[PDB]
RNA sequence: GGGAUGACCCCAGGCGGUAGGGGAGCGUUCCCGAUGCCGAUGAAGGCCGACCCGCGAGGGCGGCUGGAGGUAAGGGAAGUG
RNA sequence: GGUGGAGCCUGGGAGUGAGGGCGCGAGCGAUAACGUCCGCGUCCGAGCGCGGGAACAACCGAGACCGCCAGCUAAGGCCCC
RNA sequence: CCGUGAGGGAAAGGUGAAAAGAACCCCGGGAGGGGAGUGAAAUAGAGCCUGAAACCGUGGGCUUCAAGCAGUCACGGCCCCGCAAGGGGUUGUGGCGUGCCUAUUGAAGCAUGAGCCGGCGACUCACGGUCGUGGGCGAGCUUAAGCCGUUGAGGCGGAGG
């Protein structure tokens, strides 16, 4: 008896507000909406997951001291070239990428975890 | 009309007219199974206790068969240590012809 | 001193770096006043 | 009795040790000699009676 | 009488060159990469074989899970359900019954709760 | 109908002549010609040998129609290399391989 | 590596020429080099028990007579030896040539006779052996011979 | 245990492995078997194969090439992988 | 008591006589060393085969005959990867 | 051929039964080829039996914002063979994955060896010993050299051990 594995599904969309709704409490969900692990035919190799859009970023609170104190980094190629940004600037610059970065890095790697992160479209408001 | 059988330490999926391969099990070809008493119908209420009693499903055995070659090969590095062996696993094959 | 290459180049990786080498065929018009080719801007072959 | 049952008894030719063919045939590689030393060497050791 | 190579060891790394078609560069056509690479190619095979168990259980599971917390519970509880029930059917490969008969699936949900 | 003109043992490296081969593959005899008297190459007075002796062949042997042929395939094989000692210093000898192409034209009509 | 051919002299330095080590060309390494434990000439033959011979001449003619093939026969009427002679005699003695015989007798007249029949081997008296009697299917001697056969066994 | 006194059926166990010990086998050259047998309606050798037998080493069988040899069952000997 | 790939006796064949980590007990060292030297255990060696410890011979779990798209567990885990 | 010399010291065999070894024509300066002819066979055409592998090439099918000891396990796509649940090819994605040998306490190891392929390449023989084993005869066993015979025939020979 083989296991069932579907043929292509039409993709379904998703809107979240993500207002007062911490981060990678958020996050998660994302994640496994994603990669489709709500549906009972999920299968491992395929990306049918729902696309996901997200309004009112910026709007994500989070706790502790992580606004002052919670950096962010980026290494170029070049000497001294590591930069540090904090949790507050990158809101006020940019926000969402905040959490952008928070599912991206809670999505799978490989080429296919890369086409995931595709189909969440975040916006501010 | 679907059921839920064990045969072999496995669990399929019959419905009527549907042939498969089977842990192998000591019966003539062309003798009849009576495949130990299922554990769903496809009507559905009937699920119950490990098995539900009373039901059974009935299948023809077409033959015995012995399955593609595996090769099963062993290496470990650095000492000198091989080993090739080829196992092909013996099976019997069943057709579904009634859900009773 | 003296380098040296520290491993044989496979065939795809020499066939790779030939994907340049192909050349292009000469570049041709034909003669206002023979049947002929000639290339451009020089003086025909046939009927000077 | 013909040449072709002539047959010797199953004991009695028992046919020897080819040491230092494959792996696995057991002696293999080193020919029994297990890893270096006197004994290991060609000449070998020095007479081991005195 | 002397007995030369001939033609025993041609055929021998024929053989082995037969079972790498197929592999990238040399590992298909030079009989020392080719063996090396069988080597390699053997002990995935049968450690993969061990672990295709493994991974297929995973896959059931996760849809499993995902079927019946669209009826509100857990994976853990829906399994203490059937433990409870008598209902060692699932097998978790008939996680087929939760894609394909969704009512029959349904059914052994409410089975379940009642423990 | 297909008409084949091979030059065998000809004293010229394969890939050097290959490269001029790759140039008139596919192409209408016409062009070919024109082609390899303006291809600056050792490599085109060879090549252009064996089309003339293929494009005679596709006529007075094979009833052809010299005004349709293209060059349908063609391609130079590697015969065996002439190998010559090359001294070098600090009485070194390294050996250079003069080499040698099998090159083949192979016409058809269009 | 001692009898072949070339010189003894070391082929390289032995050390700092980047390549292999080597002594004499000789060195069954070498192509052309000598042989390792190849052949010499040897001497196969080892003394059997003489009673393992005896028993094993008198257990081989057995074997014939157990089965009946053996038969003792007189004078042939065949001498002077043609070959069309004995095939003459050989038909009054029901050997139709179907089954290889083995013909032990001291008479040169009649194995001259016999020899060149694809299915007799012929042979004098005292050199009977069992690696002939097996091999024949049939074996056919006469009273003398028969004689010697006799006092050699015992 | 089965009483076929077995060559196999049933039951219960054991079966990671280097140095190393033991045991069974595969294959290569040569000999007896062979004044035989296979062979031009095609030997050996080569190239294929998703086919059959074998745990495996291997053996088959088919097709293609090849064009004059090859060698059973049973045993013997080694320049035997 | 304990029938065990237990034990003892005779004989054929060995290989080994560079060990290492960890625990516990000491010496040497500095109540240093992935130090060193002994003791009793263990594991790696030869289990760089499997699960856990991110990765990792020897720490935790566990001694891999073969096969299965069946089940229960061990250590470790159950927010997402 | 190397060495002043003593001296060192190779490679290198095969058309076909028969030269019948391809007149003649065509392209070409020749080489080489294309027809023609010979032959059972011409990818037996003389760089000649068979004609493996590495290696090089032409043509076709599948295949290309991912990261790797190159495989393996799964599924899916395309191509092929079939009556069929079938099988062969290829590889998109996903899971997993530290080359072989050697030497080592320990190696993927940034420790040895190996460019790749083919072929050559290492546990023997004699005579003793010492065990085991298959047989023979057994208070006995057994012959050596030689002699006779045979030319793939065996016998005799008792010194001796
Ligand atoms: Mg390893
Ligand atoms: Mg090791
Ligand atoms: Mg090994
Ligand atoms: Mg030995
Ligand atoms: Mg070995
Ligand atoms: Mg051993
Ligand atoms: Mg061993
Ligand atoms: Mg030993
Ligand atoms: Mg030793
Ligand atoms: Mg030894
Ligand atoms: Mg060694
Ligand atoms: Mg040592
Ligand atoms: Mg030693
Ligand atoms: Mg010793
Ligand atoms: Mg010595
Ligand atoms: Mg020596
Ligand atoms: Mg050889
Ligand atoms: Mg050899
Ligand atoms: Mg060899
Ligand atoms: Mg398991
Ligand atoms: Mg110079
Ligand atoms: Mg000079
Ligand atoms: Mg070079
Ligand atoms: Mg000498
Ligand atoms: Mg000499
Ligand atoms: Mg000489
Ligand atoms: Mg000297
Ligand atoms: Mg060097
Ligand atoms: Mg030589
Ligand atoms: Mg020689
Ligand atoms: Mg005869
Ligand atoms: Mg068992
Ligand atoms: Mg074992
Ligand atoms: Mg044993
Ligand atoms: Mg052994
Ligand atoms: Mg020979
Ligand atoms: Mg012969
Ligand atoms: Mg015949
Ligand atoms: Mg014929
Ligand atoms: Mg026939
Ligand atoms: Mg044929
Ligand atoms: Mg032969
Ligand atoms: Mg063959
Ligand atoms: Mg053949
Ligand atoms: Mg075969
Ligand atoms: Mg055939
Ligand atoms: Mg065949
Ligand atoms: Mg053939
Ligand atoms: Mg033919
Ligand atoms: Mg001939
Ligand atoms: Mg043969
Ligand atoms: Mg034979
Ligand atoms: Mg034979
Ligand atoms: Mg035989
Ligand atoms: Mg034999
Ligand atoms: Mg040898
Ligand atoms: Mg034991
Ligand atoms: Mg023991
Ligand atoms: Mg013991
Ligand atoms: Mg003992
Ligand atoms: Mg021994
Ligand atoms: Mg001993
Ligand atoms: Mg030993
Ligand atoms: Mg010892
Ligand atoms: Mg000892
Ligand atoms: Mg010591
Ligand atoms: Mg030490
Ligand atoms: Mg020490
Ligand atoms: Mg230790
Ligand atoms: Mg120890
Ligand atoms: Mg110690
Ligand atoms: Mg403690
Ligand atoms: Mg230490
Ligand atoms: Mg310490
Ligand atoms: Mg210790
Ligand atoms: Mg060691
Ligand atoms: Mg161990
Ligand atoms: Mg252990
Ligand atoms: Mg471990
Ligand atoms: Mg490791
Ligand atoms: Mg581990
Ligand atoms: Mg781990
Ligand atoms: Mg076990
Ligand atoms: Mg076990
Ligand atoms: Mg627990
Ligand atoms: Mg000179
Ligand atoms: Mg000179
Ligand atoms: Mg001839
Ligand atoms: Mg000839
Ligand atoms: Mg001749
Ligand atoms: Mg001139
Ligand atoms: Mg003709
Ligand atoms: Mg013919
Ligand atoms: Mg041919
Ligand atoms: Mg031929
Ligand atoms: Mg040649
Ligand atoms: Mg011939
Ligand atoms: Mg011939
Ligand atoms: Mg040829
Ligand atoms: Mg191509
Ligand atoms: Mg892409
Ligand atoms: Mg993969
Ligand atoms: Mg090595
Ligand atoms: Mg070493
Ligand atoms: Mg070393
Ligand atoms: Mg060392
Ligand atoms: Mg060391
Ligand atoms: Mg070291
Ligand atoms: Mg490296
Ligand atoms: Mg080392
Ligand atoms: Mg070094
Ligand atoms: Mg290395
Ligand atoms: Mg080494
Ligand atoms: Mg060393
Ligand atoms: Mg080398
Ligand atoms: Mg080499
Ligand atoms: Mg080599
Ligand atoms: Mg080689
Ligand atoms: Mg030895
Ligand atoms: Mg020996
Ligand atoms: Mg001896
Ligand atoms: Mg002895
Ligand atoms: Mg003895």
């Amino acid at each position: 008896m083989k296991t069932y594995v579907p043929k292509q599904v039409e993709p379904r969309w998703v809107l979240i507000d993500a207002e007062g709704k911490t981060l990678g409490r958020l996050a998660t969900k994302i994640a496994t909406l994603l990669r489709g692990k709500h549906r009972p035919d999920w299968t491992p190799n395929v990306a049918m997951g729902d696309f996901v859009v997200v309004v009112n970023a910026d709007k994500i609170r989070v706790t502790g001291k992580k606004l002052e104190q919670k950096i962010y980094t980026r290494y170029s190629g070049y000497p001294g070239g590591l930069k540090k940004i904090p949790l507050e600037k990158m809101l006020a610059t940019h926000p969402e990428r905040v959490l952008e970065h928070a599912v991206k890095g809670m999505l799978p790697k490989g080429p296919l975890g890369r086409r995931l992160f595709k189909r969440l479209k975040v916006y501010a408001g | 009309m679907f059921a839920i059988v064990k045969t072999g330490g496995k669990q399929y999926r019959v419905e009527p007219g549907l042939k498969l391969r089977v842990e192998k099990l000591d019966a003539e070809p062309g003798a009849t199974v009576e495949l130990p008493v299922l554990l769903l119908g496809g009507e559905k209420t009937v699920v119950g206790t490990p098995v539900v009693e009373g039901a059974s499903v009935v299948a023809e055995v077409l033959g015995h068969g012995r399955g593609k070659k595996i090769l099963v090969s062993k290496f470990k590095a650095k000492v000198q240590y091989r080993r090739k062996k080829g196992h092909r696993q013996p099976y019997t094959e069943l057709l579904i012809k009634e859900i009773r | 001193k003296h380098p040296v290459p520290k491993k044989k180049t496979s065939k795809a990786r020499r066939d790779a770096r030939r994907s340049h080498h192909a050349l292009t065929p000469p570049t041709l018009v034909p003669c206002p006043e023979c049947k002929a080719m000639k290339p451009p801007h020089t003086v025909c072959p046939e009927c000077g | 009795m013909k040449l072709s049952d002539l047959r010797p008894n199953p004991g009695a030719n028992k046919r020897r040790k080819r040491v230092g063919r494959g792996p696995g045939s057991g002696h293999g590689k080193t020919a029994t000699r297990g890893h270096k030393g006197q004994k290991s060497r060609s000449g070998g050791l020095k007479d081991p009676r005195r | 009488p002397r007995a030369k190579t001939g033609v025993v060891r041609r055929r021998k790394h024929k053989k082995i060159l037969k079972l790498a078609k197929g592999y990238w560069g040399l590992r298909s056509k030079s009989f020392r990469k080719a063996r090396e690479t069988l080597f390699a190619a053997g002990n995935y095979a049968y450690a993969h074989r061990k672990r295709r168990k493994r991974d297929f259980r995973r896959l059931w599971i996760v849809r499993i899970n995902a079927a019946c917390r669209q009826h509100g519970l857990n994976y853990s509880t829906f399994i203490h359900g059937l433990k409870k029930a008598g209902i060692e059917v699932d097998r978790k490969n008939l996680a087929d019954l939760a894609v394909r008969e969704p009512q029959v699936f349904a059914e052994l949900v409410e089975r379940a709760k009642a423990a | 109908m297909e008409a084949k003109a091979i030059a065998r043992y000809v004293r010229i490296s394969p890939r050097k002549v290959r490269l001029v081969v790759d140039l008139i593959r596919g192409k209408s005899l016409e062009e070919a010609r024109n082609i390899l008297r303006y291809t600056n190459k050792r490599g085109a007075y060879f090549v252009a040998k064996v089309l003339e002796s293929a494009a005679a062949n596709a006529v007075n042997n094979h009833d052809m129609l010299e005004d349709r042929l293209y060059v349908k395939a063609a391609y130079v094989d590697e015969g065996p290399a002439l190998k010559r000692v090359l001294p070098r210093a600090r009485g070194r000898a390294d050996i250079i391989k003069k080499r040698t192409s099998h090159i083949t034209v192979i016409l058809g009509e269009k | 590596r001692g009898e072949v051919a070339y010189s003894g002299r070391k082929i390289w330095p032995q050390k700092h020429t980047g390549r292999a080590r080597h002594g004499d060309i000789g060195a069954p390494i070498f192509v052309g080099g000598g042989v390792v434990f190849g052949p010499k000439p040897r001497d196969y033959s080892y003394t059997l028990p003489k009673k393992v011979r005896k028993k094993g001449l008198a257990m081989a003619v057995a074997d014939r007579a157990r089965e009946g093939k053996l038969l003792l026969v007189e004078a042939f009427a065949g001498v002077n030896g043609k070959t069309k002679e004995f095939l003459a005699w050989a038909k009054e003695a029901g050997l139709d040539g179907s089954e290889s015989v083995l013909l032990v007798t001291g008479n040169e007249l009649v194995r001259r006779a016999a020899r060149n029949l694809p299915w007799v081997v012929t042979l004098a008296p005292e050199g009977l052996n069992v690696y002939d009697i097996v091999r024949t299917e049939r074996l056919v001697m006469d009273l003398d011979a028969w004689e010697v056969f006799q006092n050699r066994i015992g």
